[PDB]
């Protein structure tokens, strides 16, 4: 178009595309204050206004690209403040914005995100809610870099309701506050699975997302053809890859008429959506996004006829692998709603490597003959894992839980910091709690989903800041099989260990001061620093080496010098500990 | 240019025979980094001693301290020995408690 | 206050040690250690129980993985035999109110001869080593830009969160045990050691007095322990039987009041 800003604004109207504007600007630059993004974004829409009252005016015609580096560039070049993306703003568009998408953070070392008294917030509320609703946009944004903007708007009317709902309660905090931690939740777990999305584009290819959708699409729409399924897939491809490149109000406007379409394409698609379709812009494309499953077609006849019987497997497969497949995908998912999508993208990707290797064989439907009986094997690992986990979750509570998983992970990985560790086992443990107490049916799938979740996380913080190839190898080597590499991975002996060293040893009074859970956090250091001093040590001489650990910081913050103790009873420790594991 | 290593033997904590301590030799003020130290007991190389990272001082010049667990006795004669390029022939310190 | 690493490289390593090595300073406390055979950054001491973020340590390591890989190319800029040693001082100091003043210092087999500009981002020196270094530096990508970030931003940073996290480490406070002797030392004179053993922070002052009167500082030594507490003593020669009219006077941060030190 002749004024790429005047068209996006004109489709996405005022409202929308600054909030979007707001999310670009605090996705970009993380670290930049609220007040200086407002500023950028009332100036850049103040640019919009004028382009489209005419489209004509001087620099109208420059990409969004150009106008948002423009404005990031008054503040990112103080590399006190911007570190890396001062860089950045060294270099002139195309290369500069480029510049900017490899320096997202989804590390940011910023604040936890304390609440005000709901009184405070409730006045605040009141007195700006326009400023006080940017703040929650700008707050996301910064700390979920990749966080699916058209969502975040969602997100957004969802604070905004919550307020407008309670601050005039009886009991503020008690209808508040259960809002807002529901909210927390979702927007952690939305952050965590648009993150995986991007990463799956990005590292695995435009195919990987188009199999994760196909599937998870044919089980929420499984009366719609296929060639229904893979227009929807081709659209949602797009939308996804401009998120994900940044290109949020391009993201945005074709997400909206992605919505519209299958909103007047109903019949064709799904009997569950017309009240989704009824709803308000923003409402409509998140009920869209989660409505219930629609029924099953029934009787529904096997795949075998059409994957292993027919004489054209072959012939279908080898001008069109991915399609052929997507096929597979689309009539194996939609008659398995209950599967992860993971689960189910192995099972294609078993059946793909099936016929790579028969249908070079003299008799390809003899070779493939039984490929589902390699199935039921894939579907039961997982079953039985988490199975075992969470009898292991419920007997140990959720503490000692994170304790066998972060013992689990400092043996794979003894390259990592302590504090790394215990993020990860303190992640991959609420598993347990967000998973377990659903029923066995709901148990896997959930299981599933999320471990795939948590350690892709993992994986694009490594792949920054690099300490083991084995964990380079489990990110890079297959997206589906990610968990059963990691799993799959025993002590590290290329790994060599910790020597104690008594005369190093140093410990301080400090911990006598701390809560529990910060107290905890401190044994599940030492329970590192063991495991990094012997990778091979068992369970029982690490609850021996922990017992020591225990005694020695009880004993010394009841004593009457307390820093004398630690001083003193240090040297000992260090002589206990090293004979529990064996020296 | 070279600079030869200055030698100190001193213990952790204050000698006490019978209490358990630590021997510490520092070898500081050298140059280049390459250097050979051991401690002795009764002459003889104690086996494994530990040693803090090789650092350096705000004039370049290098320095590193090793030092092992020990327990003082009347009997006992602790010593340090350092061989380095600028030295003609290796350096014996003898550990005098105290001083 | 000021965090500093101190970076070394040697063209010829004895055979089993590290060609690079890294120790990390929090004023005089080692909080950081890596070399080029294990290529970890590890918290050393008191530092390894710091209420610390995922991924710091991970950082420290990337960080000092690419200053390895320019310390080794710098040999070859050199070029030929050598043996060649290259160190330097990298770091920060907190200024004013937010602010920060960087050092970034250089040596070549002992002698301080290139530095990096902070305002040019170059590094630069007068000697044609300094040029030849500098110029290898300069032409790879990135390498200027990283350390700019690394002294303007990641020092500064690291510094501010170690002070946060970690104040109970740097306020730390241990006085000395005390210990004066007599030996024997030439014919006619004894030498009186004051010993001060174990103590934290460095700064420590020792007196000698004659029944009370100043007899001077003595001629004094200095040193660390294994766990960066540090030792100290001086020594004044006295004639062979006036021992016990001399004392020892101590004073340090640790100490309520200066301590009065009596032979033993």
């Amino acid at each position: 178009h002749k004024s790429e800003v005047a068209h996006r604004f004109k489709d996405l109207g005022e409202e929308n595309f600054k909030a979007l504007v707001l999310i670009a600007f605090a996705q970009y630059l993380q670290q930049c204050p609220f007040e200086d993004h407002v500023k950028l974004v009332n100036e850049v829409t103040e640019f919009a206004k004028t382009c489209v009252a005419d489209e004509s005016a001087e620099n109208c015609d420059k990409s969004l690209h150009t106008l948002f580096g423009d404005k990031l560039c008054t503040v990112a070049t103080l590399r006190e403040t911007y570190g890396e993306m001062a860089d950045c703003c060294a270099k002139q568009e195309p290369e500069r914005n480029e510049c900017f998408l490899q320096h997202k953070d989804d590390n940011p070392n910023l604040p936890r995100l304390v609440r005000p008294e709901v009184d405070v917030m409730c006045t605040a509320f009141h007195d700006n809610e326009e400023t006080f609703l940017k703040k929650y946009l700008y707050e996301i944004a910064r700390r979920h870099p990749y966080f699916y903007a058209p969502e975040l708007l969602f997100f957004a009317k969802r604070y905004k309701a919550a307020f407008t709902e309670c601050c005039q309660a009886a009991d503020k905090a008690a209808c508040l506050l259960p809002k807002l931690d529901e909210l927390r939740d979702e927007g952690k777990a939305s952050s965590a699975k648009q993150r995986l999305k991007c990463a799956s584009l990005q590292k695995f290819g435009e195919r990987a997302f188009k199999a994760w959708a196909v599937a998870r699409l044919s089980q929420r729409f499984p009366k719609a053809e296929f060639a229904e399924v893979s227009k929807l897939v081709t659209d949602l491809t797009k939308v996804h890859t401009e998120c994900c490149h940044g290109d949020l109000l391009e993201c945005a406007d074709d997400r909206a008429d992605l919505a519209k379409y299958i909103c007047e394409n109903q019949d064709s698609i799904s009997s569950k959506l017309k009240e989704c379709c009824e709803k308000p812009l923003l409402e409509k494309s998140h009920c869209i996004a989660e409505v219930e499953n629609d029924e099953m077609p029934a009787d529904l006849p096997s795949l075998a006829a059409d994957f292993v019987e027919s004489k054209d497997v072959c012939k279908n497969y080898a001008e069109a692998k991915d399609v052929f497949l997507g096929m597979f995908l689309y009539e194996y998912a939609r008659r398995h709603p209950d599967y992860s999508v993971v689960l189910l993208l192995r099972l294609a990707k078993t059946y793909e490597t099936t016929l790579e290797k028969c249908c070079a064989a003299a008799d390809p439907h003899e070779c493939y003959a039984k490929v589902f009986d390699e199935f039921k094997p894939l579907v039961e690992e997982p079953q039985n894992l988490i199975k075992q986990n969470c009898e292991l979750f419920e007997q140990l509570g959720e503490y000692k839980f994170q304790n066998a998983l972060l013992v689990r992970y400092t043996k794979k990985v003894p390259q990592m910091s302590a504090p790394t560790l215990v993020e990860v086992s303190r992640n991959l443990g609420k598993v347990g709690s967000k998973c377990c107490k659903h029923p066995e049916a709901k148990r896997m799938p959930c299981a599933e989903d999320y471990l795939s979740v948590v350690l892709n996380q993992l994986c694009v913080l490594h792949e920054k800041t690099p300490v083991s190839d084995r964990v380079t190898k489990c990110c890079t080597e297959s997206l589906v099989n990610r968990r059963p590499c990691f799993s799959a991975l025993e002590v590290d002996e290329t790994y060599v260990p910790k020597e104690f060293n008594a005369g190093t040893f140093t410990f301080h009074a400090d911990i006598c001061t701390l809560s529990e859970k910060e107290r905890q956090i401190k044994k599940q250091t030492a329970l590192v620093e063991l495991v990094k001093h012997k990778p091979k040590a068992t369970k029982e001489q690490l609850k021996a080496a922990m017992d020591d650990f225990a005694a020695f910081v009880e004993k010394c913050c009841k004593a009457d010098d307390k820093e004398t103790c630690f001083a003193e009873e240090g040297k000992k420790l260090v002589a206990a500990s090293q004979a529990a594991l064996g020296l | 240019i070279q600079r030869t290593p200055k030698i100190q033997v001193y213990s952790r904590h204050p000698a006490e025979n019978g209490k358990s301590n630590f021997l510490n030799c520092y070898v500081s003020g050298f140059h280049p980094s390459d250097i050979e130290v051991d401690l002795l007991k009764n002459g003889e190389r104690i086996e494994k001693v530990e040693h803090s990272d090789l650092s350096f001082s705000k004039d370049w010049s290098f320095y590193l301290l090793y030092y092992t667990e020990f327990t003082p006795t009347e009997k006992d004669e602790y010593a340090c020995r350092v061989n380095h390029v600028t030295l003609s022939q290796p350096k014996i310190v003898k550990w005098d408690r105290d001083m | 206050l000021s965090l500093l690493y101190h970076l070394t490289a040697v063209s010829s390593p004895a055979p089993g040690t590290p060609a690079f090595w890294v120790s990390g300073w929090l004023g005089p406390q080692q909080y950081l250690s890596y070399n080029s055979l294990r290529g970890e950054a590890e918290p050393c001491g008191a530092w390894v129980w710091e209420n610390q973020v995922s991924w710091y340590w991970e950082k420290e390591t990337t960080d000092l993985r690419i200053k390895e890989k320019l310390f080794l190319e710098a040999f070859k800029a050199l070029g030929g035999k050598g043996p060649y040693t290259l160190q330097g001082l990298l770091g920060c100091e907190l200024g004013p109110d937010n602010t920060s003043v960087p050092t970034a210092k250089f040596a070549l087999n002992g002698e301080e001869f290139m530095n990096f500009d902070l305002k040019q981002g170059t590094w630069g020196g007068d000697w044609p080593e300094a040029l030849a270094i500098s110029q290898r530096w300069q032409q790879q990508d990135k390498a200027a830009n990283k350390e700019l970030t690394f002294l303007l931003f990641s020092c500064p940073h690291r510094l501010r969160e170690h002070l946060e996290r970690g104040r109970g480490n740097l306020e730390w406070k241990e006085p000395p045990s005390m210990r004066l002797k007599a030996r024997p030392s030439s014919p006619g004179f004894s030498v009186l050691t004051c010993s001060a053993f174990s103590f934290y922070p460095p700064e420590l002052q020792l007196r000698f007095l004659r029944n009370g009167l100043a007899a001077g500082t003595g001629q004094g030594d200095f040193g660390p322990n294994s766990d960066g507490s540090f030792h100290a003593s001086s020594s004044l020669t006295v004639k062979s039987g006036d021992e016990h009219h001399y004392c020892c006077i101590v004073q340090h941060a640790g100490l309520a009041q200066p301590l009065r030190v009596e032979l033993e």
